[PDB]
RNA sequence: CAAGUCUGGGCUAAGUGGUAAAGGAUGUGGCGCCGCGAAGACAGCCAGGAGGUUGGCUUAGAAGCAGCCAUCCUUUAAAGAGUGCGUAAUAGCUCACUGGUCGAGUGGCGCCGCGCCGAAAAUGAUGCGGGGCUUAAGCCCAGCGCCGAAGCUGCGGGUCUG
RNA sequence: UCGAUGUCGGCUCGUCGCAUCCUGGGGCUGAAGAAGGUCCCAAGGGUUGGGCUGUUCGCCCAUUAAAGCGGCACGCGAGCU
RNA sequence: CCGCUGAAAGCAUCUAAGCGGGAAGCCCGCCCCAAGAUGAGGCCUCCCACGGCGUCAAGCCGGUAAGGACCCGGGAAGACC
C-alpha cells in the first residue's frame, strides 16, 4: 500500500515496471507470479496468494515498488566515514582516490548510475539513483579498505563504534 | 561453531535460517553460533 | 528379556547400593513431574547420578521424589574364552516398562524446582517423557 | 541440414520425462523424429539440485571412460536413450532420434548450460 | 599456417657477457598453404599450385601477416622473431625405441646383495590381489623415441640472414639437427 | 517392459523419496490455552529510565552487573526479590512500567502430520536404470478400471486309484 | 577355501580416502604486532638422510614447510626379499 | 565464509525469490594424444564415365603412375612391422 509521487511514470508490462522522473529515471524488475496494483495516482500489493508465504511476497514488492518510487524521485546517498589517523580519501579523475597504506592506493569507479561525493577529504559518500546497488557497491568499497576494530581506524559505515 | 547443539546466549541470540541451515547471530563475536 | 540366575542363588538379595528416594518438598496441590516410555534395565548408577543430578542443581522444596531403582543383573567376561559361560556379573538394573510414573517434582508454585527435574531430565538416559500432575502444575 | 518431416517436433516448457519417453514410444514403433528447443523445455524445480543430478552426468568421469555430455543436445540424449535398449532396434531408433539447438527446421536450457552448455 | 618453422642446425654457445649456449635454426619462408578460417560455411585448406618443381614427387595476427606475405605469392622469411623473444618449439622426440622400466620411466631396481646376482631392471609389480586385476596405470615399458616433443618459455636471442637463421637459448629443441622444428611464442609468462 | 501421465480430497519444495539413534531449531500444514485495540493490544517511538534499597560472608569489593545468605518498606506516575554489557567496589544503557501516534488483531505453552542440521570414506558414480516437485511424484484417506502365474475356466488329448 | 588362499618385516610399483601434517580459504581468541590456539572448507601438490632393532612400531641423530591417519586378503612370492 | 537489497514477524534478518564479495580447489587456459566419437567429421589438390554378359546385372575384365605399391638403397626409424 503507497502512493506514486510527482512525475512517477510507472509502466507495468512483461512483469517489469519502467519507473521514470528526476535525478530518477528508472526501469526495474517486478514479478510475474504474484499480482500488480498500478492506479494513475497510487499503487499496491495485490493478492495472488492471500496466504502467508506470497504474503511475504508481496509485502516484500510493497517495499520495493516504494523503492522505485522513493527512487526515481529523489534518489540514495549513504554516508562513509573515512576514519584513519594517516587513511585518507578525496575525489579525483572521475573516481575515488582512497590512502591506506599498502603502497599503491586505489582509484574506484562507479560506474553507470553510481556516483562518489568527497565532501572533505575525510568524510566519503556515496549517492546513486538507487538504494539497492548504492548501498551494495557503498559497503563494497566500506569493506575494502579494511575497517579492521582492532582499536579503531577504517572505512565504516556512518554511526558505529569502538572497541578494545 | 559446535555444527551440532546451537542454543543463544547474550539474551538476543538469533536463530536465523541460511541453507535449511541453523546459525545463530548476535552483536557480540561471542555467539558465531553455527550448525 | 532374559534376566538373574535366583535372588538368593547368583546374585539375590542385595543393597543395589544407590542414592535414596526422597529430597525435594511436600505440598497439597499441583503435581510437577517425570515420567518415562521406553523400554529397558534402566542402568542402576546412570540413573543414580542422573537422579542425584538434578538433587545438585537444586536442594529444597520441589518433591525429588523419586520412583525407581535397580533390582536385577547383567554378566559377561571371566575364565576361558567365548564358548562356555560361567559367569560375571555387573550391571544392577529396573525394567523401566515403557512408560511410568518416574521421578516427581511436587509442590504448590516452585518451577526452580520444575527446571531442575528439567535438567534431571535431559539428564537421564532414554529420552524420557517431561510433564504434569492431576490438576496440572500451577 | 535440412531432411524429411517424418516426426516433426519441438519442445520447450514440457515435462521433461514423458516428453522423452514419447519420443521415444514413436522412435521405437520406427519413427524417426527431428525437434527442437533444448533451452526452453523445462524439469523438475529445486533448480540447485536439479543441475546437481546432472553434473552428477557431467563429472561423471572413470578411466575407462564416463563422458557425460555438457549441452541440452546430451540432455535430451541421455535421458531418451534411458528410455531404449542398446540391442539393435534401440540403437538405430537412438540414430533416429534428432533435435538441435534451438532452430534448424521448421527450465531446459539450466543444467546443461550450468555442467556444459 | 598459423605460426612460424624450420630445422635442427646444431648446438653451442660461445660468449655474451657471462656466457650462453645456444642452437642455431634453419629457415627461409617454407612457402603459403591456404588460410584458417570458417567462413561462409567450412574454410580450411586450398592449394592453387605454385608449389616446388619435386612437390609433384609427393602430390588474426600470425596467420594474417602469414596472409601478409603468402598472398606476396607463397613463401614468408622467417625472423619475426627478433631481438630476444620467446617462441617456443615442439621438436620430434629422437626414435630411442622400446626400452626398460629404468630409462622409460626413474625407477630404482634390484637393489644390492642382488642389484647383480645375474639379476636387474624390471620394474617391481603390478597390482594389489583384491582391488582386481590391472590397472591402466604404471606405464610399462613405454617407447619413447618417436613422441611429439616440445616446450615453453623459448627465448631466441637473436639471429641473421646468411642465409634465413636463427640463435635461440638453450637448445633442448629436442631431437637432432638436420630435423623437424617448430617454434610459436604462446602464453608467455616471462612475456 | 505388459497395463490408468485415472479421477477425488489433503500434505511435500528436503530429491526426503533411493536405511539411522539422543539432540536442535517464531520451517510448514491442522488442532487446545493466558493477556487485549476504544483500562484502543506485542516489535516501533517519547520518557522518568523513583526512594529506605548502597542490606550479610567475603570486603581488600556486592552496594542486582564478584559469589554465599535476603527479598521488606515505601512517600508518592510503580513498585521491578532492580534476569541483563561492565569494572575496584559505585559510577550509564535494558524491560520485567505506560501517553500520544497508530489502530485491528499480537505474544503464549500442549497435540499433532510432513520436513532440514547433526549423520566422514578409500577401483566410480547411483531412485534399478532413464526419470520427477499441486495427474509429475511421493507421501495420507477416497472410488474407479486395466495389467499378471503353468494359478483358475475353454479347447483337446495322457493317466492311476475307486 | 584342507584335489589346498603361500601367514612377518623389507623390496619395487602404487591407488585410493579424510577425520589435512604442509599447504590455501575461512570465522574465533583470554587476537594488536608477530607468532601461537579453537573449529569450518578444501585433498593440489608435496610429505628428507641416518642411527639400533628380522621387525611394523619405536627411541635418538641432523634437517624441513611437512616431516600426516588408514584402506586395498594388515596391496603386492606365478616380482625379488 | 562476508555483504547489499527485502518479505512473511505495520519493529531485525545475506534471504526461499534477486544481486555480489571469496579458495594451491572445480571448468576453461598450458602441453599430449584423438573421429575405430560405426554421428567415420573440414578443407584443397588432382584423376573422368573401359568393357561385354538377363537387370533394381551396387556381379565378373583393361585401365588412369590421380596414385601407390612391390624390389632395391639408405636412416637416432627401428625386435618384425
Amino acid at each position: 500500500p503507497i502512493e506514486i509521487p510527482a512525475g512517477v511514470t510507472v509502466t507495468v508490462n512483461g512483469n517489469t515496471v519502467t519507473v521514470k522522473g528526476p535525478k530518477g529515471e528508472l526501469t526495474r524488475t517486478f514479478h510475474p507470479d504474484m499480482t500488480i496494483t498500478v492506479e494513475g495516482n497510487v499503487i499496491t500489493v495485490t493478492r495472488p496468494s492471500d496466504e502467508k508465504h506470497h504474503r511475504a511476497l508481496h509485502g516484500t514488492t510493497r517495499s520495493l515498488l516504494a523503492n522505485m518510487v522513493e527512487g526515481v524521485s529523489k534518489g540514495y546517498e549513504k554516508a562513509l566515514e573515512l576514519v584513519g589517523v594517516g587513511y585518507r580519501a578525496s575525489k579525483q579523475g572521475k573516481k575515488l582516490v582512497l590512502s591506506v597504506g599498502y603502497s599503491h592506493p586505489v582509484e574506484i569507479e562507479p560506474e553507470e548510475g553510481l556516483e562518489i561525493e568527497v565532501p572533505s577529504q575525510t568524510k566519503i559518500i556515496v549517492k546513486g539513483a538507487d538504494k539497492q546497488r548504492v548501498g551494495e557497491l557503498a559497503a563494497n568499497i566500506r569493506a575494502v579498505r579494511p575497517p579492521e576494530p582492532y582499536k579503531g581506524k577504517g572505512i565504516r559505515y556512518e554511526g558505529e563504534l569502538v572497541r578494545l | 561453531k559446535v555444527r551440532s547443539s546451537v542454543k543463544k546466549m547474550c539474551d538476543n541470540c538469533k536463530v536465523v535460517r541460511r541453507h535449511g541451515r541453523v546459525l545463530v547471530i548476535c552483536s557480540n563475536v561471542k555467539h558465531k553460533q553455527r550448525q | 528379556s532374559i534376566k538373574p540366575t535366583r535372588r538368593e542363588y547368583i546374585s539375590g538379595i542385595p543393597g543395589k547400593g544407590i542414592a535414596q528416594f526422597k529430597m525435594g518438598n511436600n505440598t497439597y496441590p499441583a503435581q510437577v513431574e517425570n515420567v518415562v516410555e521406553k523400554p529397558v534395565q534402566i542402568r542402576h548408577n546412570a540413573l543414580e547420578a542422573a537422579r542425584n543430578a538434578a538433587n545438585r542443581f537444586v536442594q529444597n522444596s520441589g518433591k525429588f521424589r523419586i520412583r525407581k531403582f535397580p533390582f536385577h543383573v547383567i554378566r559377561e567376561q571371566d575364565g576361558d574364552g567365548m564358548r562356555a559361560p560361567f559367569g560375571k556379573s555387573v550391571g544392577t538394573a529396573a525394567r523401566s516398562h515403557g512408560a511410568n510414573h518416574d521421578f516427581i517434582a511436587w509442590v504448590n508454585p516452585d518451577p526452580a524446582v520444575e527446571f531442575a527435574w528439567r535438567r534431571a531430565y535431559m539428564k537421564v538416559t532414554p529420552t524420557v517423557n517431561i510433564d504434569s500432575s492431576p490438576a496440572g502444575n500451577a | 541440414a535440412e531432411f524429411d518431416a517424418d516426426v516433426i517436433v519441438d519442445a520447450r516448457d514440457c515435462i521433461m520425462g514423458r516428453v522423452a519417453s514419447q519420443v521415444a514410444e514413436q522412435a521405437l514403433d520406427g519413427e524417426t523424429v527431428a525437434v527442437v528447443n533444448a533451452e526452453r523445455a523445462v524439469i523438475t524445480g529445486r533448480e540447485e539440485q536439479i543441475v546437481e543430478k546432472y553434473e552428477k552426468r557431467v563429472d561423471i568421469g572413470n578411466d575407462n571412460g564416463y563422458f557425460y555430455p555438457k549441452r541440452p543436445d546430451g540432455i535430451f540424449k541421455r535421458t531418451i536413450r534411458g528410455m531404449l535398449p542398446k540391442k539393435q532396434r534401440g540403437r538405430e531408433a537412438f540414430e533416429s532420434v534428432r533435435v538441435y539447438l534451438g532452430n534448424p527446421y521448421d527450465t531446459l536450457g539450466e543444467i546443461s548450460e550450468t555442467l556444459g552448455a | 599456417v598459423q605460426g612460424f618453422a624450420g630445422y635442427k642446425a646444431g648446438m653451442t654457445p660461445r660468449e655474451g657477457m657471462e656466457t650462453v649456449p645456444v642452437t642455431v635454426i634453419e629457415t627461409p619462408p617454407m612457402r603459403a598453404v591456404a588460410l584458417r578460417a570458417y567462413e561462409q560455411r567450412p574454410l580450411t585448406e586450398v592449394w592453387t599450385d605454385e608449389f616446388h618443381s619435386e612437390l609433384d614427387r609427393t602430390l588474426s595476427d600470425r596467420l594474417d601477416h602469414a596472409l601478409d606475405i603468402v598472398e606476396d605469392g607463397g613463401e614468408h622469411a622467417m625472423n619475426i622473431f627478433r631481438a630476444g623473444e620467446y617462441a617456443d618449439v615442439a621438436g620430434v622426440t629422437k626414435g630411442k625405441g622400446t626400452q626398460g622400466p629404468v630409462k622409460r620411466w626413474g625407477v630404482q631396481k634390484r637393489k644390492g646383495k642382488h642389484a647383480r646376482q645375474g639379476w636387474r631392471r624390471r620394474i617391481g609389480n603390478l597390482g594389489p590381489w583384491n582391488p582386481s586385476r590391472v590397472r591402466s596405470t604404471v606405464p610399462q615399458q613405454g617407447q619413447t623415441g618417436y613422441h611429439q616433443r616440445t616446450e615453453l618459455n623459448k627465448r631466441l636471442i637473436d639471429i641473421g640472414e646468411g642465409g634465413p637463421y636463427t640463435l635461440v637459448k638453450g637448445s633442448v629443441p629436442g631431437p637432432d639437427k638436420r630435423l623437424v622444428p617448430f617454434f610459436r611464442a604462446v602464453r608467455p609468462n616471462d612475456q
